[PDB]
């Protein structure tokens, strides 16, 4: 058994097991945070990087534990970020005053003390936040291309870098309609090279046998609209169901030029050992689908739908602008292009090694985020945790000035901040106390945006390192983080009542 | 199980401390000190505590070793010395939990220590001079708060700031040096303690002396004796003949302790000399040593020039009484406070709220260098130590950091044994210090301690809260190498 | 009896490096030519021995998910190489036992991982400069048998490898698209029929289906290009009448055909085989009852495509043969069916008739990692010496930058060094030699003398040069090799903790 009971027993086993589920998204934060691995029992071994991924698919078994996976629940159905940000600082706001509740503490006096904290954090940073928007973003571009660089700058991929930039500054920009990343789907080709890696303004699909059968289509085409059908194509009384299957087998064909289509898109498979039987229709097809390669071209193309075997319809052939069909290194690619609708580009990625798929998937789709939020947002802070350590060096100062009971919980506060910056450069793997040191000095001396570096952990400036941070994003961040602390500080009981 | 000295050694001191902790304060609580063997004993301050301690663990004993050199210095700051130096300890295990190395730690100590004595040495207090007397009585009226004479206390308080500095002796140094004998506790029978006036000599309620001096007998040659001046079947029959030799060596006012004579009512007049059986022997030698009288049990020949000066025995009714005034004498020891009411017994413990009234403040006039009391100092030094910290920059920034929380921990036991709020004053303390760095104009928002009794953020330099300067440097300088040693002794798995 | 799910990260770490370094290096010998060939035991039914490391990795079955995710990788690396995959494993288990030593003395294992990847950022240009590659090899049809020489020299085929080689000269050249220069799933060299001998595999570039003939007295001997594949299933005096209508069901087969022209059309389903006597008389013939997918296996030997259907058989899209030949394709056993009489064959294909799986199981494997190093004599023409001699070489270049490197990536590439130095190792301990003496005293003399081809003799030849022996790999079967060793390395590094759902706390 262990401390089951009312107050200061409840709370030390509550914050135990916030501990214990922080444990599983401490080695996540950062850029180069480590890989959790899981396996579903099955056999389903899943390296996977962000918190919130493994957050989902966890073992989140305990009560308490249950009420700060939701607070993350909502902070990544919010923006899709910073979900393991407010589950440290959430679980280091109850570490910090770990010891200050047995000593004699009442939980509600903390919990005050956490709010008005958040309140005066919730303050300063907007005292700080700075607007970077019209100085050269969406005219004269390059600045913001500058802060597209960081998360790829000094490295073997720099050279192609900025060839990835100006692309993914026009695919945030060229469909900036409160975007989506279902809107920039990304699609991984083996060969060519990072040079040759592209973003068409739609996507890119590779034909496989249960996916579409003819090769070499109308591509140079200037209305090629799909049909989304949902049937099959391919292939005593008993000389009547020959008959009739030959007659299924000749009424399938009754879509193609009465319906009028150049590509079909249903869900079942084609056989492309036999494409001439469905070139004999003389169209394109596509089956088995994805429902990524679905919706996307329904929300930008916008074919219509279709269930009847003769399924006539205006979006069979209706407005989309072209068409195209690809070797990709050899490898031929579809290309649903051209749209009216055309929130879509998929950016192809073209390159030798195959494990660089998760590289921009890690660097590249946050950097694409990076510049998605330095647009849709505009009053940037610095990142790397200098934010949080000027908000612990007010928060510090705030303390000592007020008496009561606060002063060591405010400080408690400001401490509890401090686990941001220290699971960085532990993530990157630098000494946490000489990047903390050096960084308070003339942080409480020199200056504000003085935060952790990355490449050669150092103390560096990351406002003219261009690592901007969304200054409500941060709010939102921490905000959540001290409503979940302070929801778990105002339980003191669980109540089971198992079974009848 | 365990696996590290260092935890074990944080333990053993903090189980050390913890005895000592309820102990430190004028309000503290018993350690019933109740051995195997039989013995119980009763006490609240931790020399007599941590001395008679039947001590477990090796390192506990350098603790205690190094409180009992602390102990030779000043007296008292055991219990301080002790408790800081294991708040040291445990901040310091707390550090080194964190990856950082002890060596840094105690090289952080010594940094904050040698950084905090001089933020200590420029905020020192000589408002105590010979024109620092308001606040000298000031602190002598809050010596001796919530008592039974304390609005006659306060003519109690007139009448023992000008007895401690008006007979100071100037040393062989010539440093001011009270001592406590030179007033002396004298009752007064009849009248109650609404009165009560020092006199500039001592007055007992003895056997007269004689009839035949006057009021002011000038130049005094006191050969104060011993013996009984009787007849027998120079002298062998002591009763004229070596006291007129004496006399004729220039004894001019012979003091026989010893029974009377036969014939000094004849000898009375022609000398001027007393006779006062039992005479208190501190008292004799008090006011021997206040005039230079060389006292004689038998007188076969020192007694040219060395029986002593008094300048005026006064033969008249005070306390009722043909008081016998040994006053006005050569050195400075003749002083008595007199105590009205019926005897010693009724104002007995105000007797005894006088004496140690005296003992507070000869503590203050020596060691004239003095900082305040009440435990801000300690505040006011983590206030100092906490930017200090922040301004250095180096490995050791956590460890000042660490110096500061374990610093106030002497206000904190000091709520505690108060019967108050723990935390609330010390962060009360804590906030009142910063206004004397941050706020410009109010540097005399400095010495805002704790109420020792009853635990309030209080003034201390004009409530007279004072407290040598050295004694504080010197527990500091003990508790920080106690910390280095205890942090030294680590590289055990036991 | 308290059962404990704590995995300390660090020690996590050492918990995975020794769960690699039991699968990883139980293959450390069956490296090289000399190794030894494991036994493959299948929980159901199989008893094989056999030496080729992508063969026991995919068939043997671990217990951890860390050597799960190493084969899981190197599955892929099969579609990567499909050759020497068992360096990549051997490689894998000595960068994680120095990294073992590294993490022990403080190091954080992403310094330890992008300092081996930093290491190899060294080896692989270290690899390219020592190239001392030949560059004729497009018509080296001599020289390609000393290229195709260590891949089947290790057995007692090499009376025939000169035979087994000159297979390869011309299976590489009718491939060869001399610009896209691949081998493709439908380019496949393998048809491997049980029974026979080493010859018995040989240069026959054509279809051999073992079906069944026509008749027993069938004239089998054709020469037609009037051949056709057409797929006729089987799909009481009124069954009589059915019995006449798949009669003629036949018959858009026999009297309606030679307006239609299908002649050798071999059928699929059931049927009665007196209508095809009938066709004896006429003498078109039909072999009865062949498989499904093998359609456009036949209908490639002109160069033609595949026909499954009625109507689309046309003159044009006849079935197709290869070159004429009167020999028994089964001496004892059937002959199969002479799909060789015409042109040219696009998919191509080696009769394989030999009769143990060891030499079968190479010959088809190998010599398609023969037009992957052949491929690799048209897509990038460049060549290292092996046998350890480049191993030793780039080394001696890792640790030559391990010299002038900051603080933690440079402890990183010295302990890359002698991890790279197991290949020579291993190689020199499968052999039969001792592994610490032998590998020491020729990377002194790669170190006294300029030549970098100086490996371990492990052919138990006279020299230790691997130039005379040709013993011979390509710039991207070793640069392959070290950089997915290294990209795997990293993986194992940057995993520090498994939990396991089905959870179990």
């Amino acid at each position: 058994g262990t401390d089951s009971s009312q107050g200061i027993p409840q709370l030390v086993s509550n914050i135990s097991a916030c501990q214990v589920i922080a444990e599983a998204v401490r080695t996540t934060l950062g850029p180069r945070g480590m890989d959790k691995l899981i396996v579903d029992g099955r056999g389903k071994a899943t390296i996977s990087n962000d918190g919130a991924t493994i957050l989902k698919l966890l073992d989140v078994v305990h009560p308490a534990a249950k009420t700060l996976v939701d607070i993350a629940k909502s902070q990544d159905a919010e923006v899709g970020d910073g979900t393991t940000s407010v589950t440290l600082l959430a679980a280091e706001f109850l570490k910090q005053v770990k010891p200050y509740v047995e000593e004699g503490l009442h939980p509600q006096i903390i919990i005050r003390a956490f709010r008005t904290a958040t309140q005066l954090a919730v303050n300063k940073i907007k005292e700080i936040a700075v607007t970077v928007k019209k100085a050269d973003k969406v005219e004269q571009r390059k600045l913001l291309e500058k802060c597209a660089m960081t998360a790829l700058s000094s490295k073997l991929i720099s050279q192609q870098k900025a060839f990835f930039a100006k692309m993914v500054v026009d695919a945030v920009m060229m469909l900036d309609d409160l975007l989506q990343l279902k809107m920039i789907g990304i699609k991984k080709v083996q060969g060519g090279a990072l040079e040759d890696s592209q973003l068409v303004a739609g996507v890119a699909f590779k034909k496989t046998f249960s996916y579409a059968g003819f090769e070499m289509q109308p591509k140079k085409y200037h209305n090629p609209k799909i049909a989304l059908l949902n049937v099959e194509l391919e292939l005593e009384d008993y000389q009547a169901i020959v008959d009739a299957e030959w007659n299924i087998l000749y009424d399938k064909l009754e879509k193609i030029h009465h319906s009028g289509a150049k590509v079909v898109l249903s869900k079942l498979p084609i056989g492309d050992v036999a494409t001439q039987y469905f070139a004999d229709r003389d169209m394109f097809c596509a089956g088995r689908v994805p429902e990524e390669d679905l919706k996307r071209t329904m929300m930008a193309c916008g074919g219509s739908i279709q269930t009847s075997v003769n399924a006539l319809s205006a979006d069979v052939l209706g407005r989309c602008q072209v068409f195209e069909e690809t070797q990709i290194g050899g490898e031929r690619y579809n290309f649903f292009t051209g749209c009216p609708k055309a929130k879509t580009c998929t950016f192809i990625l073209r390159g030798g090694a195959e494990q660089f798929m998760e590289e921009t998937e890690r660097s590249l789709h946050d950097a694409i985020m990076i510049v998605r939020r330095a647009i849709k947002n505009d009053s940037v802070v610095a990142g790397g945790g200098a934010i949080e350590m000027e908000l612990s060096k007010y928060l510090r100062d705030y303390s000592r000035t007020i008496p009561g009971k606060q002063q060591l919980l405010i400080g408690a506060y400001a401490k509890a901040l401090e686990i941001i910056p220290r699971q960085l450069c532990d993530n990157a793997g630098f000494d946490a106390t000489n990047i903390l040191n050096k960084l308070r000095a003339r942080h409480a001396q020199g200056g504000t945006w003085y935060g952790v570096d990355i490449n050669n952990e150092d103390i560096a400036d990351n406002f003219e390192a261009f690592v901007w941070e969304p200054a409500m994003v941060r709010i939102n961040a921490l905000t959540a983080a001290s409503e979940a602390a302070c929801l778990i500080v105002s339980v003191d009981e669980t109540i089971k009542n198992p079974r009848s | 199980t365990g696996e590290t000295i260092r935890s074990q050694n944080v333990m053993a001191a903090a189980s050390i401390a913890n005895i000592v902790k309820s102990s430190l304060g004028p309000v503290g609580l018993d350690k019933m000190l109740v051995d195997d063997i039989g013995d119980v004993t009763i006490t609240n301050d931790g020399a007599t505590i941590l001395k008679l301690l039947e001590v477990e663990h090796p390192a506990a004993k350098v603790l205690c070793e190094l409180a009992d050199l602390q102990d030779k210095e000043v007296g008292d700051g055991t219990t301080s010395v002790v408790i800081i130096a294991a708040e040291l300890l445990k901040n310091a295990d707390e550090l080194v939990k964190q990856k950082i190395h002890p060596t840094s730690v105690i090289s952080g100590y010594r940094l904050a220590c040698k950084e905090a004595v001089r933020y200590i040495n420029e905020n020192l207090i000589v408002n105590t001079d010979e024109l620092g007397r308001d606040c000298l009585i000031n602190a002598a009226k809050t010596s001796m708060s919530s008592k039974i004479i304390g609005i006659n206390g306060d003519f109690f308080a007139n009448m023992v700031v000008d007895a401690v500095l008006a007979i100071k002796y100037t040393d062989i140094r010539g440093q001011p040096r009270y001592p406590v004998n030179s007033v002396n506790i004298l009752k007064a029978h009849g009248r109650s303690q609404m009165e009560s006036m020092l006199i500039s000599g001592y007055a007992l309620n003895c056997v007269v002396g004689s009839q035949g001096m006057p009021k002011r007998i000038v130049n005094a040659k006191i050969a104060c004796l011993d013996f009984s001046l009787q007849k027998t079947k120079r002298e062998s029959d002591i009763t004229k003949e070596r006291i007129q030799k004496i006399l004729a060596t220039g004894a001019n006012v012979i003091l026989t302790t010893g029974g009377i004579d036969d014939m000094c009512l004849k000898y009375f007049v022609e000398a001027g000399a007393m006779a006062v059986r039992r005479v208190l022997k501190r008292d004799l030698k008090r006011i021997a040593k206040a005039s230079g009288a060389t006292i004689l049990s038998t007188l076969a020949n020192f007694e040219a020039a060395m029986l002593g000066q008094a300048e005026e025995v006064v033969q008249e009714r005070i306390c009722d009484d043909e008081l016998i005034l040994i006053k006005n004498t050569k050195a400075r020891t003749s002083a008595s406070i007199i105590l009205r009411g019926a005897n010693d017994f009724m104002c007995d413990e105000m007797e005894r709220s006088l004496h140690d009234a005296l003992c507070v403040v000869k503590r203050v006039l020596e060691s004239k260098s003095v900082v305040p009391g009440g435990g801000a100092v300690e505040a006011a030094l983590s206030i100092y130590l906490e930017n200090y910290a922040t301004s250095m920059g180096s490995r050791e920034q956590l460890a000042i950091a660490e110096f500061a929380r374990s610093l106030l921990v002497i206000p904190n036991t000091l709520a505690v044994n108060a019967a108050q709020d723990s935390t609330d004053l010390v962060a009360k303390l804590r906030a009142f210090h910063n206004e004397a760095q941050v706020n410009p104009e109010r540097k005399n928002l400095k010495w805002i301690g704790l109420d020792l009794s009853n635990g309030k953020p209080r003034d201390n330099k004009q409530a007279g809260v004072f407290e040598p300067t050295i004694v504080k440097v010197k527990s500091l300088k003990f508790a920080t190498e106690a910390a280095i040693t205890i942090l030294r002794i680590d590289d055990l798995i036991k | 009896q308290d059962r404990k799910s704590r995995l300390m990260g660090l020690e996590a770490l050492k918990s995975h490096i020794m769960a690699a370094k039991a699968v990883a290096n139980t293959m450390r010998t069956s490296l090289g030519p000399n190794g030894l060939d494991k036994m493959m035991v299948d929980k159901d039914g199989d008893v094989t021995v056999t030496n080729d490391g992508a063969t026991i990795l995919s068939m043997m079955d671990v217990d951890h998910q860390i050597a799960k995710l190493m084969v899981e990788l190197s599955k892929s690396q099969d579609d990567e190489i499909g050759d020497g995959t068992t360096g990549v494993v051997v490689l894998a288990g000595a960068l994680l036992e120095e990294a073992e030593q590294l993490l022990d003395r403080g190091i954080h294992p992403i310094r330890i991982a992008d300092g081996y990847e930093q290491a190899a950022r060294v080896a692989i240009e270290h690899l390219d400069k020592i190239s001392d590659s030949v560059l004729v090899d497009i018509k080296d049809t001599e020289p390609l048998i000393q290229t195709a020489k260590t891949t089947l020299g290790s057995k007692v085929v090499n009376s025939c490898h000169r035979q087994m080689a000159e297979i390869a000269v011309n299976a590489v050249l009718t491939v060869a698209d001399m610009e896209r220069r691949d081998v493709d799933f439908e380019l496949i060299k393998v048809e491997g029929k049980v029974g026979g001998r080493l010859e018995d595999t040989k240069l026959i570039k054509g279809v051999i289906v073992d079906k069944d003939f026509s008749h027993p007295q069938m004239p089998k001997k054709v020469e037609d290009a009037k051949i056709a594949i057409l797929t006729c299933p089987f799909e009481v005096e009124d069954y009589k009448a059915l019995q006449k209508y798949e009669k003629e069901k036949f018959e858009e087969m026999i009297q309606q055909i030679k307006e239609t022209g299908a002649n050798l059309a071999i059928c699929q389903w059931g049927f009665d085989d007196e209508a095809n006597h009938l066709l004896l008389q006429n003498n078109l013939p039909a072999v009865r009852w062949v498989g499904g997918p093998e359609i456009e296996l036949i209908a490639i030997a002109t160069g033609g495509r595949i026909v499954p259907r009625f109507s689309e058989l046309t003159a044009e899209k006849l079935g197709f043969a290869g070159l004429v030949q009167e020999i028994s394709f089964g001496t004892t056993k059937d002959k199969m069916l002479v799909i060789e009489q015409c042109k040219n064959s696009r998919a191509v294909t080696i009769f394989i008739r030999g009769g143990n799986k060891m030499i079968i199981e190479e010959a088809k494997r190998s010599l398609h990692d023969a037009l992957c190093v052949i491929r690799n004599l048209i897509r990038d023409n460049r060549v290292v010496y092996g046998g350890g001699a480049a191993e030793i070489s780039c080394a001696l270049a890792v640790s030559q930058e391990a010299d002038k490197c900051p603080t933690l990536e440079q402890y990183a590439m010295r302990a890359f060094a002698d991890a790279l130095e197991v290949i020579p190792m291993a190689l020199s301990e499968n052999s039969g030699m001792n592994p610490i003496q032998t590998m020491t005293e020729v990377r002194a003399r790669q170190v006294k003398e300029m030549n970098p081809a100086l490996g371990i003799d492990c052919l138990h030849k006279g020299t230790n040069d691997m130039k005379q022996q040709h013993v011979i790999e390509t710039l991207i079967g070793k640069k392959q090799q070290i950089s997915l060793a290294t990209q795997m390395v990293r993986m194992i590094l940057k995993i520090d903790d498994i939990r396991k759902p089905g959870e179990s706390e």
